[PDB]
RNA sequence: GUUACAGACUUAAGCAGUGGAGCAUGUUAUUUAAUUCGAUAAUCCACGACUAACCUUACCAUAUUUUGAAUAUUAUAAUAAUUAUAAUUAUUAUAUUACAGGCGUUACAUUGUUGUCUUUAGUUCGUGCUGCAAAGUUUUAGAUUAAGUUCAUAAACGAACAAAACUCCAUAUAUAUAAUUUUAAUUAUAUAUAAUUUUAUAUUAUUUAAUAUAAAGAAAGGAAUUAAGACAAAUCAUAAUGAUCCUUAUAAUAUGGGUAAUAGACGUGCUAUAAUAAAAUGAUAAUAAAAUUAUAUAAAAUAUAUUUAAUUAUAUUUAAUUAAUAAUAUAAAACAUUUUAAUUUUUAAUAUAUUUUUUUAUUAUAAAUAUGAAUUAUAAUCUGAAAUUCGAUUAUAUGAAAAAAGAAUUGCUAGUAAUACGUAAAUUAGUAUGUUACGGUGAAUAUUCUAACUGUUUCGCACUAAUCACUCAUCACGCGUUGAA
C-alpha cells in the first residue's frame, strides 16, 4: 500500500528534524556543545525500523 | 442538477414572505432555477458587485437566476 | 586531491552511480545557516579512492 | 471566532504550516467526519423510487451544507512546501520539491531516469 | 501526516535533565530582541 | 564596424510544415469593481500552470474575525490517566504580554535551482627553467581528433576540474531460476563475457595513414553527464532568509463575481481546403509495445437512442484483479470489396454481344459538393451539493470561411523525418487540439560559394567596474587668480 509508504517517509522525515533538535545541548548557560549528526538512515524491515 | 431526472435545482428562500408581501428576495444564489412558483416575484440578484432588480416573467420559468444579471460590463475600445 | 578514482580506470570493478547520478565514491552535501546579512550555504564534496 | 479560523478545533499538521494547507486539512477532516451522512442525503435526493418531499428535503439539506462538508472542495497541496500546482500523488510534494526530495535520495525508490 | 507526532515542546516533558535548545527559535527570539532595540518591533495590537 | 582557418541542421539539396482560412491555446493592447502575480531578444509567448465551475486564488464586491498556526512567560479553574478519598502528571478552558502572520517591496541583498554560451573544449596547479620583474614556459613547431584528443617537436616533468572512460537503455552469447496453469520459455531477471572492433592483400602519399578489396564477427544506436567564467539572464509566487514596510490590517473566514472580458496585433498548435485520397464494411475477430488499476480498473449481459443486429453513446449491474494471474483493451494504419461531386469522365429506356459487377448504338440526363465542420436552435445524458457567467458527451437540425496560401520563415540525415498510424499515464469529482511516454509503417536527398555564431588564431588597443569602456569642446551654475581698459 503506496499510501501508507507515503506516510512512513513523512514521519522519517519529521523523526529526522526532531533528532536535529535534539542534538544540540546546554548546560546551565554557560556551554552550548553542539552535536553534529548525519541525516539520518531509516531501516524498515517486516518486524523492525531502525 | 441540469438532467431532467433529479431536476430541477432548488435553493432555499424568503419566497412566502414576498408572496405574502411585497418584499424583494435579494438572492446571491445565481445558480437556483426559477419556478412557476415565483413568477411575478421580484428578485435582486447579485452581480459579483452590485444586486440587480428583477421582476419574474413567465417566460424566465426554465432558466437560472443569474442568467439575468450579467456580471462583466459591456466592452469598448478607447480609440487612441 | 582528486575526484576522479582510478580503481575502475584499470580493472573489472566498474564504477557505479547512487540515483543515477552520483559516482559511487562521492559524497556530495551541503548545509545552510543563516547570518546577520542574510542566507548562506556551505558545499562539501569528498571522493574516497 | 478569535480563538479559532474554524468553527471545529482540529490539530495542525506535523512539519510544515501553511494558511492554505490549514484550511485544506481542516476541510479534509469535516469531509471524513460528515462522508457517510452525505452520501445517504445523495442517495435520498437521488430517487425515483421514494417520496418526493422526502428527496426534495435531503436535496435542500446538501444545499445547505457548508464548503467544509464538499469532497470537491478538496485540493492536494504539497506536503513538504505548500504548493497546490503539479502536486504529484504518489509523493505528496509539488514537482521542484519533488526533484529536490528525489536527487537528495528521501524518495524511497525515486532515481534519475536514465533509460 | 500524523498531528500527534513528537515536537520540541515535549525534544521537557519527557527528558526534564536534558536542556535542550531549539535553534530555529532561539534565532527567531535574537532577531524580536535585535528589531525591539533599533526601534522596528511591532507595534502594540488593538483590543477594542 | 579585424585577420586566418575549422565546425553543424549553419547553409545547400530533400521531406513535411508556418505565414492565407476557421477553431484551440498563450501573449499583447485596451476594457473592467476585479480581469491576481510573475515570464516578455536569441535564452517570453500549451512558459511558471501535469487539468481556473466552488476550491485551487493570490484579484474584486459585501459581510465578519482580532494572540489569531506558533513558542515562551504569569495565573485562576475543570477533566482524565496513573497510584495507595488524597496526590503526581497531562491536557483543556478564560485571560496575559513579547508576538504570530503577510503570494507586501527588492533575485541590482541572498540561498538553492535553472536558462544561454555548452557535450562546447576549454579552466588551472606543482617542481624545474626563462625574464630585474608583473609574468612566461608547461597549456605548442607542424598535423590530427568529435576533443588541451592522441602523434611529433620543444625547458620541461608530472598532476587536477572538464574531454574520453566507467554508468543506464537497447544488442549478442553463456550460466542460474521458473514443477512451462501467474507462461509470454518466441519470455523475465540476476550474474558474467563481448569491441572506443580485429586481421591481411593492394593502391596513393610519406615505419605509418586514408581508400579499396577480402574473412572474422550479432556487432549498429540512443540516454544521462553540458567545465570555468560571464549575461547584476530567470525565480523573494516551490521553499527559505537579509533589510524594509503592514499589525482592527498589507493578517484571518464565508457568499458571489473575476482570472474565460474583446478593436487591432503577435506567437505556438488543431482542423481543414477531395480521387498518388476521403468515407461504409471486414467475429474461427491481421499484426504491437509501454503503462495504470484500495482516494480503484470496471468485464460480460440487459434497456433506450434504433425493427431486425452490429456499430457508437448513455443507463441498468458489478463478474474478475488490487495483478506476469482479471480489467483498462478484439491496436490503428495496412490489405480487400463498395462508394465518391466537380466530370454527358455518369445515370436509365430501348436494343446490342465471344469486355456481361461490362461493351457499342440512339434517345433523355443543363467555381464549395455526397468537400469542410465554424456558427447557432432545440432535446437529452455525464460529473458534481452546484454547470448562469463557465465544463464534457449524444441526437435532430444549422452547414461561415477555406480552391494548398505574399515577402519571409520552422523542424528533421535513419528506424530519423513523414504519417487523415494508433496506444498509454501524470494532473481530476469532471473536462487535453497541451504535456510526458510507447510501439506500427517508413523515405528522400548530401559540400561547394556567402551571411551569422561558436573555437583557436593575425594585427591593433589611450579600455582594466575592461566598449553600457574611456573620452573631446562650446553653452549653462557658483567661487578664485591674472590680463586689457
Ligand atoms: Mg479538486
Ligand atoms: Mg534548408
Ligand atoms: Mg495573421
Ligand atoms: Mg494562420
Ligand atoms: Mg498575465
Ligand atoms: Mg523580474
Ligand atoms: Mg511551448
Ligand atoms: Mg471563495
Ligand atoms: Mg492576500
Ligand atoms: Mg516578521
Ligand atoms: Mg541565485
Ligand atoms: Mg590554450
Ligand atoms: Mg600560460
Ligand atoms: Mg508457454
Ligand atoms: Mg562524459
Ligand atoms: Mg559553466
Ligand atoms: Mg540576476
Ligand atoms: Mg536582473
Ligand atoms: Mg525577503
Ligand atoms: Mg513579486
Ligand atoms: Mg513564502
Ligand atoms: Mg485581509
Ligand atoms: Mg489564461
Ligand atoms: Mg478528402
Ligand atoms: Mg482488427
Ligand atoms: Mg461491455
Ligand atoms: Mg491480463
Ligand atoms: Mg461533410
Ligand atoms: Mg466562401
Ligand atoms: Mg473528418
Ligand atoms: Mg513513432
Ligand atoms: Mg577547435
Amino acid at each position: 500500500n503506496k499510501n501508507m509508504e507515503i506516510m512512513n517517509t513523512m514521519n522519517d522525515k519529521l523523526i529526522n528534524k526532531l533528532l536535529y533538535k535534539m542534538m544540540t545541548l546546554k548546560l546551565n548557560n554557560m556551554n552550548i556543545n553542539k552535536i553534529i549528526m548525519s541525516k539520518t538512515i531509516n531501516q524498515h524491515s517486516l518486524n523492525k525500523l531502525n | 442538477s441540469r438532467s431532467v431526472w433529479k431536476g430541477p435545482n432548488i435553493v432555499p428562500l424568503p419566497i412566502r414572505e414576498a408572496m405574502t408581501k411585497g418584499t424583494p428576495i435579494r438572492t446571491n444564489a445565481r445558480a437556483a432555477t426559477i419556478l412557476p412558483q415565483f413568477v411575478g416575484l421580484k428578485f435582486q440578484i447579485h452581480n459579483g458587485k452590485e444586486y440587480v432588480p428583477i421582476e419574474i416573467s413567465e417566460d424566465m420559468v426554465g432558466h437560472k437566476l443569474g442568467e439575468f444579471a450579467p456580471t462583466r460590463k459591456r466592452f469598448s475600445y478607447t480609440q487612441t | 586531491g582528486t575526484f576522479n578514482n582510478k580503481k575502475y580506470l584499470w580493472s573489472n570493478i566498474n564504477n557505479n552511480y547512487k540515483l543515477n547520478y552520483i559516482p559511487s565514491n562521492h559524497n556530495l552535501y551541503n548545509n545552510s545557516n543563516i547570518n546577520k546579512n542574510g542566507k548562506y550555504n556551505i558545499k562539501v564534496k569528498l571522493n574516497f579512492i | 471566532m478569535g480563538n479559532f479560523r474554524f468553527p471545529i478545533k482540529t490539530k495542525l499538521p506535523p512539519g510544515f504550516i501553511n494558511a492554505r494547507i490549514l484550511r485544506d486539512n481542516f476541510k479534509r477532516q469535516q469531509f471524513k467526519e460528515n462522508e457517510i451522512l452525505v452520501k445517504s442525503l445523495k442517495f435520498i435526493a437521488r430517487n425515483m423510487n421514494l417520496p418526493t418531499k422526502l428527496r426534495l428535503e435531503a436535496q435542500l439539506k446538501l444545499n445547505a451544507l457548508p464548503n467544509y462538508m464538499r469532497s470537491t472542495q478538496i485540493k492536494n497541496r504539497c506536503v513538504d512546501s505548500g504548493h497546490a500546482r503539479f502536486v504529484l500523488s504518489d509523493f505528496r510534494l509539488c514537482r521542484y520539491q519533488f526533484r529536490e526530495n528525489a536527487l537528495k535520495g528521501n524518495l524511497p525508490g525515486v532515481k534519475k531516469g536514465i533509460w | 501526516g500524523n498531528p500527534d507526532i513528537l515536537k520540541f515542546r515535549h525534544l521537557k516533558t519527557l527528558y526534564p535533565d536534558i536542556e535542550f535548545v531549539d535553534l530555529e527559535e532561539q534565532y527567531r527570539l535574537s532577531m524580536v530582541e535585535a528589531k525591539k532595540r533599533r526601534g522596528k518591533g511591532a507595534p502594540k495590537k488593538m483590543k477594542k
